[PDB]
């Protein structure tokens, strides 16, 4: 028969651990940092590229930072393509509860979806987990500004800053240390550089290894406004913080 | 060794050891014998018990006026198949209005028990039978075994000890194939050639079973005070 | 791995025999069988002091005239309880009668061998069904994972078993009364607990062709297990 | 070693699977040959009956696909039939939706496509054969495509397969080396015939007598192939050299 | 009873890895070099025609395709693989993007959906990975000319210039000193052809190259006249000769 | 689909992936629940492996099942979701069909047996979550407390823990609960409550949370506040 | 089945649903609340075909229950009739279509505003002032479109609604036993208990 | 278009006494105006005691009747030998001849 | 290795193991043989007598496959039967379809892609038997044997089971001294010689000898049994030659 080269992937070890997810966590660790501060009056998202070559079309490009809708959006950590998999799900996700409510997704609802269905590969089915790690980043009218994360497992939880990827040991003791409650957005945009600059694996940190994001309450009052930042706009941000 | 992981694997002599293991059910099964003349056809089955207060597992299965079988192994299985059996001689009935020869009944389980030793998955049957009807060609004893052969005798045995039996009736074959017209005569006949295969315990009223089936007679059950008369 | 449906080079299959495992580290259960009526009874076991005692329920009722008691894997018995008690009722329906308590068995004991590659392995619980009918009377049945049932005039299942079933073996007779059998379930289970019988840590029950199948209350089975303990200082 | 069993990639990134079936491949110990003429392509591989027993003329490797596509495969019998049998419901599939004849090159692509399959998919065995085919197409002239368990395929200005193919391969390559030009350039099928089996003897340094070969030839619009006497005249011509 | 692989043949080992992409990317480590680079008015693909046999005709085994009539791709690795993967990625283009919108797709579009099938390969039942790294090479009149490398994986970077395959490491190196960001399409065919030099054992010429451009638009090339709008494809092959030109020069 | 059997017998009688999801239970956080006179009161561990967590976001460890029944649980946090939810489902169309919410002893046995079909079907694995399930039937004022557990049995608890260290805790419950004298207030509930996570908790800090039911549907959650009067009035009678 | 009304004021919807229930030519039942909550501040009045306007309603209520419990969140009365729209819409081309109509008024605590939605079985939602299902609308839309003002007082919109129900009285064929009024506003739902 | 429905005549009658039960039927079959067959009987022994018959469309009332008996053997297989009561009979036949209730059997059945 | 113990693995010399097993319980079956004839084919197969309580005559082991075709087998019975009822599933559609009763040559692809089916997976085993048929058709008779590999030929005459070997050197004889044709009556006589020559091998217990036949001219094309009086006349000739 064909058991005999089923891997078995969604069981526990003795000790009651999912040996899939665990690896697969392991997995992410050696994808590049990226991290989350959420402030009072908006929310950064910081990621570094893997090491880059000089040839690789640096402006038009996404690897760490994608927009699920005008509200939320993602920093990613671990396999690109599993990831894009998970976020075109998402993005349906939302524009059905639009549709259905004409309101947009709370994003905790949108999470929940998402991390349900990575549960999902966890418990049935006997396909590999999703080695990805995500922070989601946005908005709704009811908890303000937001800040999740999720893993292979299916958990999500909520942060006022976070870290995902390589060196989030670090990269945690850093944020822990220079975070307060009050911060304002400009404050969170250059602490989210200052921790990349320290737990970076590499010795310069310039402008081509960065995607970066900002969700501001920056617009015409009321309504939120997302900017994925050009890479001219991360060097000027990286000079103007200090960095370069 | 290696090679009775499943049904779907050889063995490199070209054994399957998987339908082996379902033959090795059936002897430590308790014993049945299966004998018939030209009128008559006789099966007697030794029931057994799980200890001094459980009932005596039933070991014979009606299948239609004209057709039954003893079993011998795993008595799910034997329900499964003669419960297959039924339908068989019942879609014969109802289609055709024909009373279903014993001898198709035979080819019949064959095939059924033949799906189990060749796909992935299954499992072979773990149960021997013993097929008795009169038909419209006479008397008739079929052994079945769940490598899925199936043969037409005078008269046999399986289970625990039925070499003795078997070797029996391999002497009494003239004796008891002209009891012509007498019930009782073959009946006892199958008595005797069952004790062949006792030890320790000899037959009691409500430990032994016996089934006929032939010209003037519908397949029919004896036990308890019933076999009395014969022990 | 291996297959979950294959045999032994014994001719015995592996997944059933492991699940006959289960059932011994089950608590115990015992059932009479008398011309009077059926006695199921179990050890209830709880698993700390803290456990409300009477929320175990290891006897079950199948219908007015058929009863259960189960031993083993207990979570198990849900869908076999559900199973028996729609196929009772069903019959019922089709046939404005009682169904059979060897039909019930039967009925019970097709779903047990359905798993493999359908459920994905065996039952790890035994049952004692006991009924009543009015072709063959009072009857208690003993349903393996095996497929396999047997009519018994007593019999007892689970880690006590081995122990109790011999005890029965002496102590059953033809002739004995209800309220013989109902001590005597209670004298053997008392014998092989390892805590301390009690109207607390076990439970009796019984099925009259009057009034059906009932489990007693905690106050009855109290002066019974007072009225056996008064017996057996005589002599 | 269970990424030897099925077709999943081993650590030096091959597939054991899909080359132990090219091994299964010469099982059949057998030499196939393959020429285009200007009109035809012909294609001859060895008979060889072994048993007394066998009736010669159900024994044979090359195979009538469609009208105008022929067939030789290289390998055991069971898996060769298979690939025909398909081949051959997919040339009259492809005539019934699309309104033309399966050509040579695209029913050998669909087949290798097939093939390419099974050495992705697990459960599915790459067939232990390689398919020869060959037409006279349409569009193309005379063509030569082949197929092997890998799902490789490409065309041909001639070729060979089995044990002793790069003998002929070489024996061929110098022909052309000289010739210069992509095929016999021959008059007739007769001489094309003539010339294959003249450098397979050349090749193989063997002699054959008329029920040593099998030979099918391609022409406009028909594919067929040739019977003991059709190859005695043939063998016949050759001894006048 | 068919198919009863349903479960996953790429797992994740307890360091991190997925086996199976990592011996796809060895498999295609091995393959003959291919190459792209991105000039201002144009980008150009090539690889190298290495022949099994001298008797096989190479025009007819064909490396780099056509995937819409501004999108083109070549490849590294296990070529039945990439044959099956330009089938499907060609219907893609119609079934989910032409039928629909009544344009074709842009090329990061395209890619995406790619890379959607090779990622599936990584994680569905009873299936290995895919054996190649593309390079897709388009031009979309909201986008402009670009260049993506597709791997084993599924995940897929847009390139100024890159290479893969066997001599990757050499040539990526060759073209960092080469490029710069004002390169006129003809240059980049130039550099290509250096480039492809380095990474080649036997004969180099027109008929052991393969290489197309994503250029300017062919009329010359459509097959019919009389809507002014549509204009031709960007895609085009050079023929055997028109390599030889440029051999002259080099 | 995936057919598997993943939970089948060892020889000695044991399911091992049963028992492995209880190892999984055996490393949650830990979980207690009390049952009072006229409430039952439901405890939460919270490990303190990490702070900067928003705790208004994260989600909060008793779920209301409707609006007269709460679940906690440890183990699995994703695999929890999946149960809770199902159950939320199933606790909708008892009202609809019914026209009745749920009993706590139905509900339970709900939950009980979705864990126990994992445990005997094909391609999947066990719940990694046992449960405390809690609340009052309706127009019924006498409390409700059970649990479930991967295997899917399931029973009543005059009180009860489960998780990590809930064994130490349940020797504290054992010794500090008399079924004949239950928590009279609402008060002396919670206290007791808070008493015996302290014994496995740490701080009582942002790692207690306290949950409590009376009848008719009156669910409240305690705020770090109120708790934090518990901690430190227990603290001040150490005095002996 | 037969009349249903609703009317928004200043800060309240209120609905007005006949209480007769008939089947051919027997009044079954006079005391009929064509009407269910679906959540605090979210009400559903329903009229047409007999089985489908309950069974609709109390689907609806269920899912709409379902969704307060997982959220633990009162939707908004612009969502729940957006939600309830679909069904609708999804239903029409239905093997067999749901044939239910439906006033929901709710008040939206979040803008502190009432609010009232008119969707027939078809699935066309519109939001009104005042609204009505099937022949209810040819005798009252005249008199509201008169006598309704924007800013009324909730007594003001019963007065305005006592003269609707005395028009349909007066020139209605059939006899719809009265109404029940129930008035949805910051404080939730409560039933006018004699009109 | 196609009518699946006939009907073949005839008449029954069915008569209970104290320890005794009649089913009478008269054996003509008719269609239309013709006469199919003047000894055709349709009333049948199901065994366990019960006769029984089904009057009407007699292609319907075969396959009744043909049903009932198999149902009579199959009670006997599954439940141990048991006899089946008349009024278990009366049950069954409800449930077969309700199992095409909306597609009926063209028969006014006695037992 | 591991090569072995899954079906359709490829070992690395480019063999099946697991068909090549299947054919050592084909190997260790009964006895059977086919010889053509000048015009139609006959059958005979050799049945062991495990005991004087099989009833003689009632194990029958030839088969037909619809009016014209006979088949028999050596090795695993069951598998045989089973092969058996897939042939008549194939030639009843067939004759649906086509009117014309199947061609022995397209009724022998028939089972052969059939065969062939089951070494393409692991979830199936190889069938356990080698069969020999054939009948006669609109071209005339035709044999054919067939393995469980799924190869088959076409056949002068064909064996299989233990005596394959003996009776084939007599099989090869009767194709030397008989080069013009053998006759339908003469091939009767003569499968019955070769059976009892062959049960040189299964000497331990004694056997029971069936024959079947197709002959233009002597069954008028149809496939029938050799019974009553023309048997036991060849019977007879083979206890002759015994001597």
């Amino acid at each position: 028969g064909s058991r005999r080269y089923d891997s078995r992937t969604t069981i526990f070890s003795p000790e009651g651990r999912l040996y899939q997810v665990e690896y697969a966590l392991e997995s992410i660790s050696h994808a590049g940092t990226a991290i989350g501060i959420m402030a009072s009056d908006g929310i950064v998202l910081a990621a570094e590229r893997k090491v880059t070559s000089t040839l690789l079309e640096q402006d038009t490009s996404t690897e760490k930072l994608y927009k699920l809708n005008d509200k939320i959006a993602v920093a990613v950590a671990g396999l690109t393509a599993d990831a894009e998999i998970l976020i075109n799900t998402a993005r349906i996700h939302a524009q059905n509860y639009l549709k259905t409510y004409n309101e947009d997704i709370p994003v905790e609802i949108l999470v929940r979806r998402l991390s349900d269905i990575k549960q999902g590969y966890t418990q049935h089915g006997g396909l590999r987990p999703f080695g990805v790690s995500f922070i989601y980043a946005g908005y709704d009218d009811r908890y303000g500004y937001q800040l999740y994360t999720s893993n292979p497992s299916g958990n999500y939880t909520g942060w006022k800053a976070i870290s995902v990827g390589a060196n989030t040991s670090a990269a945690q003791t850093l944020l822990q240390m220079d975070y307060k409650d009050d911060m304002k957005v400009d404050d969170a945009i250059e602490l989210a550089l200052k921790t990349l600059s320290k737990t970076t694996d590499s010795s310069a940190l310039t402008y081509d290894r960065l995607e970066f994001a900002t969700i501001r309450k920056g617009a015409n009052d009321g309504e939120v406004y997302q900017k994925i930042f050009k890479p001219q706009e991360i060097k000027d941000i990286l000079v103007k913080t200090g960095i370069t | 060794n290696n090679y009775d992981g499943d049904t779907v694997t050889f063995s490199p002599t070209g054994r399957l050891f998987q339908v082996e293991y379902a033959l090795e059910a059936i002897k430590q099964g308790s014993v049945t014998v299966g004998l018939r003349s030209n009128t008559h056809a006789v099966l007697v089955a030794l029931k057994r018990n799980a200890d001094e207060l459980s009932s005596y597992q039933k070991k014979i299965i009606k299948c239609d006026e004209h057709m039954g079988l003893s079993l011998a192994g795993l008595a799910p299985d034997a329900r499964v198949l003669s419960n297959y059996l039924r339908q068989q001689c019942n879609y014969s009935s109802l289609v055709f209005n024909r009373k279903l020869a014993v001898e198709r009944a035979g080819h019949l389980l064959c095939d059924k028990a033949q799906k189990n030793t060749q796909s992935y998955g299954g499992r072979p049957y773990g149960v021997g039978l013993l097929i008795i009807g009169y038909d419209k060609s006479g008397a008739h004893l079929l052994e079945f075994q769940p490598s899925g052969n199936v043969t037409e005798l005078y008269g046999t045995a399986i289970g625990a000890r039925s070499q003795g039996a078997k070797t029996y009736l391999e002497r009494t074959l003239d004796t008891f194939i002209k009891i012509d017209g007498n019930p009782d005569e073959l009946i006892k006949a199958g008595v005797e050639a069952i004790s062949q295969s006792l030890r320790d315990e000899s037959l009691t009223v409500d430990n032994l079973s016996i089934a006929i089936v032939g010209k003037d007679t519908p397949f029919t059950i004896y036990d308890g005070e019933a076999v009395a008369k014969y022990i | 791995d291996r297959g979950v449906s294959t045999f032994s080079p014994e001719g015995r299959l592996f997944q059933v025999e492991y699940s006959l495992e289960a059932i011994k580290l089950g608590s115990t259960a015992i059932g009479i069988a008398t011309k009077e009526g059926v006695v199921l009874g179990v050890e209830k076991r709880a698993t700390s002091p803290l456990l409300e005692s009477d929320s175990i329920e290891k006897i079950v009722e199948i219908d007015r005239h058929i009863g259960c008691a189960m031993s083993g894997l207990t979570a198990d018995a849900r869908s076999m309880i559900e199973h028996a008690r729609t196929a009772a009722v069903t019959h019922n329906l089709y046939y404005d009668e009682d169904i059979n308590v060897e039909s019930l068995t039967q009925s019970v004991c097709d779903l047990a061998l359905r798993f493999g590659e359908l459920m994905s392995r065996p039952f790890g619980v035994a049952l004692l069904i006991a009924g009543h009918d009015a072709d063959d009377g009072y009857q208690l049945f003993h349903a393996e994972p095996s497929g396999t049932f047997y009519r018994y005039n007593a019999k007892a299942i689970g880690s006590g078993s081995e122990g109790a079933q011999a005890e029965l073996l002496n102590e059953w007779h033809s002739s004995l009364t209800l309220k013989e059998a109902e001590l005597l379930v209670l004298k053997i289970l008392k014998q092989v607990m390892e805590e301390k019988l009690d109207e607390n840590n076990a439970q009796l029950s019984c099925i009259t062709k009057q009034d059906g199948f009932k489990i007693y209350d905690n106050e009855k089975t109290a002066e019974l297990i007072k009225e056996l303990k008064e017996k057996e200082a005589a002599e | 070693g269970y990424d030897r069993h099925i077709t999943i990639f081993s650590p030096e990134g091959r597939l054991y699977q899909v080359e132990y079936a090219f091994k299964a491949t010469n099982q059949t110990n057998i030499n196939s040959l393959a020429v285009r003429g200007k009109d035809c392509t012909v294609v001859i591989s060895q008979k060889k009956v072994p048993d007394k027993l066998l009736d010669p003329t159900t024994v044979s490797y090359i195979f009538c696909i469609s009208r105008t596509i022929g067939m030789v495969v290289n390998g055991p019998i069971p898996d060769a039939r298979n690939a025909a049998l398909r081949a051959k419901a997919e040339a009259a599939e492809f005539r019934y939706k699309y309104g033309y004849d399966m050509p040579c090159d695209v029913l050998a692509k669909r087949m290798a496509n097939l093939s390419q399959i099974y050495t992705q998919r697990a459960y599915m065995r790459p067939l232990g054969v390689i398919l020869t085919f060959v037409s006279v197409d349409e569009e193309l002239g005379p063509s030569i495509y082949k197929t092997d368990p890998a799902g490789y395929y490409v065309g041909y200005k001639a070729t060979a397969t089995g044990p002793k193919q790069q003998e002929i391969t070489t024996n061929l390559e110098n022909h052309f080396k000289k010739s210069k030009i992509d095929h016999i350039n021959e008059e007739s099928w007769e001489k094309v015939v003539e010339f294959a089996i003249t450098h397979m003897i050349d090749a193989l340094g063997t002699e054959f007598s008329k029920n040593d070969l099998e030979v099918g030839v391609a022409t406009k619009d028909k594919f067929f192939t040739l019977s003991a006497e059709n190859i005695e005249e043939r063998l016949v011509a050759i001894a006048e050299q | 009873m068919t198919d009863r692989y349903s479960f996953s043949l790429t797992t994740f080992s307890p360091s991190g890895k997925l086996g199976q992409i990592d011996y796809a990317l060895t498999a295609v480590k091995q393959g003959v070099t291919s190459l792209g680079i991105k000039a201002t008015n144009g980008v150009v693909i090539a690889t190298e025609k290495k022949s099994s046999s001298p008797l096989a005709m190479s025009e007819t085994l064909s490396k780099v395709s056509l995937l819409t009539p501004d999108i083109g791709a070549v490849y590294s690795g296990m070529g039945p693989d990439y044959r099956v993967l330009v089938d499907k990625s060609r219907k893609v283009a119609h079934t989910s993007y032409k039928r629909i919108y009544g344009e074709y797709p842009p090329t990061k579009l395209l890619v995406s959906e790619v890379a959607k099938i090779m990622q599936e390969a990584t994680q569905s039942g009873g299936v290995r990975p895919f054996g190649v790294s593309l390079l897709i090479a388009g031009h979309d009149e909201f986008n402009g000319f670009s260049l993506y490398q597709v791997d084993p994986s599924g995940s897929y970077f847009p390139w100024k210039a890159t290479a893969i395959g066997k001599g990757s490491v050499a040539a990526k190196t060759f073209l960092e000193k080469r490029w710069n960001d004002e390169l006129e399409l003809e240059d980049a065919i130039h550099i290509a052809l250096l480039t492809l030099k380095e990474s080649v054992e036997g004969e180099f010429n027109g008929d052991t190259i393969e290489l197309a451009i994503i250029g300017d638009e062919n009329p010359d090339l459509l097959g019919y006249t009389g809507i002014p709008t549509d204009k031709g494809p960007r895609f085009r092959k050079l023929t055997s000769q028109e390599i030889n030109d440029r051999l002259e020069a080099l | 689909g995936y057919d598997r059997a993943l939970s089948i017998f060892s020889p000695d009688g044991h399911i091992f992936q049963v028992e492995y999801a209880l190892e999984a239970v055996k490393r949650g956080t830990c979980a207690v629940g009390v049952k009072g006179k006229n409430c039952v009161v439901l405890g939460c561990e919270r490990r303190s492996t990490l702070k900067l967590q928003d705790t208004r976001i994260t989600p909060s460890k008793v779920s209301k099942i409707d609006s007269h029944v709460v679940l906690s649980f440890s183990g699995l946090n994703a695999d929890s979701r999946i149960l809770i939810e199902k159950a939320r489902v199933e606790a909708q169309s008892h009202r609809l069909t019914l026209e009745d919410p749920v009993t706590v002893e139905y509900l339970t046995r709900y939950v009980a047996g979705v864990q126990q079909r994992y445990t005997q079907s094909g391609g999947v694995r066990p719940f990694g979550v046992s449960t405390l399930i809690a609340g009052f039937d309706p127009r019924d004022d006498e409390p409700k407390l059970y649990q479930t557990e991967p295997s899917g049995i399931y029973s009543s608890w005059s009180a009860q823990t489960i998780g990590r260290n809930s064994k130490t805790v349940r020797e504290f419950l054992e010794k500090n609960y008399d079924r004949k004298e239950p928590p009279a207030t609402v008060e002396e509930c919670v206290k007791l409550t808070v008493r015996s996570l302290l014994e496995v908790v740490q701080t009582g800090a942002k790692n207690i949370e306290i949950t409590v039911v009376k009848p008719d549907s009156d669910i409240v959650a305690l705020s770090s506040e109120e708790i934090n009067q518990y901690v430190t009035q227990i603290e001040q009678e150490k005095q002996e | 089945m037969d009349i249903i009304l609703g009317i928004r004021v200043q800060d309240s919807v209120i609905l007005a649903s006949s209480k007769a229930v008939t089947r051919g030519i027997s009044v079954l039942k006079d005391s009929d609340d064509k009407t269910r909550q679906l959540s605090p501040h979210t009400l559903m009045s329903f009229a047409g075909e007999a089985g489908d306007t309950v069974q609709f309603a109390e689907y609806i209520q269920a899912n709409i229950q379902l969704y307060s419990i997982r959220e633990d969140y009162e939707l908004s009365p612009q969502a729940v009739s957006s939600f309830v729209r679909q069904e609708l819409a999804k239903s029409i081309r239905s093997r067999r279509p749901y044939q239910v109509n439906v006033l929901i008024g709710g008040y939206d605590k979040k803008k502190n505003k009432p609010e009232l939605y008119q969707i027939d079985y078809l699935g066309t939602k519109v939001e009104l002032p005042y609204g009505a299902h099937g022949y209810s609308g040819f005798y009252t839309f005249s008199l509201l479109d008169h006598h309704y003002r924007p800013d009324m007082t909730t007594e003001e919109g019963l007065d305005l609604l006592k003269l609707c129900v005395q028009e349909l009285e007066k020139r209605m064929p059939m006899d719809f036993k009265g109404v029940i009024v129930k008035i949805v506003d910051k404080d939730g739902i409560r039933q006018v208990d004699d009109f | 278009q196609f009518n699946p429905y006939g009907d073949n005549g005839g008449t029954i009658l069915g008569i209970a006494g104290e320890d005794f039960a009649v089913l009478a039927g008269d054996t003509r079959n008719i269609t239309d105006y013709s006469i199919n067959s003047r000894y055709e009987p349709k009333v049948f022994d199901c065994g366990d005691n019960i006769v029984m018959s089904a009057n009407g469309f007699a292609a319907d009332g075969d396959a009744l009747v043909k049903r009932f008996k198999n149902s009579v053997k199959w009670y006997h297989f599954d439940h141990n030998d048991k006899k089946l009561s008349i009024n278990s009979a009366a049950r069954n036949i409800q449930h077969l001849l309700y199992g095409k209730r909306f597609f009926p059997y063209y028969v006014h059945t006695i037992i | 290795t591991g090569y072995d113990l899954s079906n359709s693995v490829f070992s690395p010399d480019g063999r099946n193991f697991q068909v090549e097993y299947a054919v050592k319980a084909v190997e260790n079956g009964t006895t059977s043989i086919g010889i053509k004839c000048n015009d139609g084919v006959v059958f005979a197969v050799e049945k062991l007598i495990t005991s004087k309580l099989l009833v003689p005559q009632k194990n029958v082991k030839i088969q037909v496959v619809d009016r014209h075709i006979g088949c028999v087998y050596s090795g695993l019975i069951p598998d045989g039967r089973h092969l058996v009822n897939r042939g008549r599933e194939e030639a009843a559609s067939f004759k649906k379809l086509y009117k014309t009763p199947i061609p022995i040559p397209a009724f022998a692809d028939r089972l052969g892609q059939y065969v062939q089916a089951h070494t393409l997976y692991n979830s199936v085993r190889p069938f356990g038997v080698s069969t020999i048929f054939g009948g006669v058709d609109k071209n005339g008779a035709h044999l054919y044997m067939l393995e469980p590999s799924g190869s088959y030929w076409g056949y002068k005459g064909a064996a299989t089971g233990k005596g394959r070997q003996s009776a084939k050197a007599e099989l090869e004889k009767l194709v030397d001294h008989h080069p013009e044709g053998l006759s339908a009556r003469e091939a009767v006589k003569q499968a019955a010689k070769i059976i009892y020559l062959a049960h040189e091998d299964n000497k331990e217990k004694d056997f029971e000898l069936e024959i079947s036949w197709c002959s233009l001219s002597e069954t008028n094309g149809l496939h029938k049994f050799v019974k009553g009086d023309l048997l036991q006349e060849a019977i007879d000739f083979a206890q002759k030659e015994i001597n």
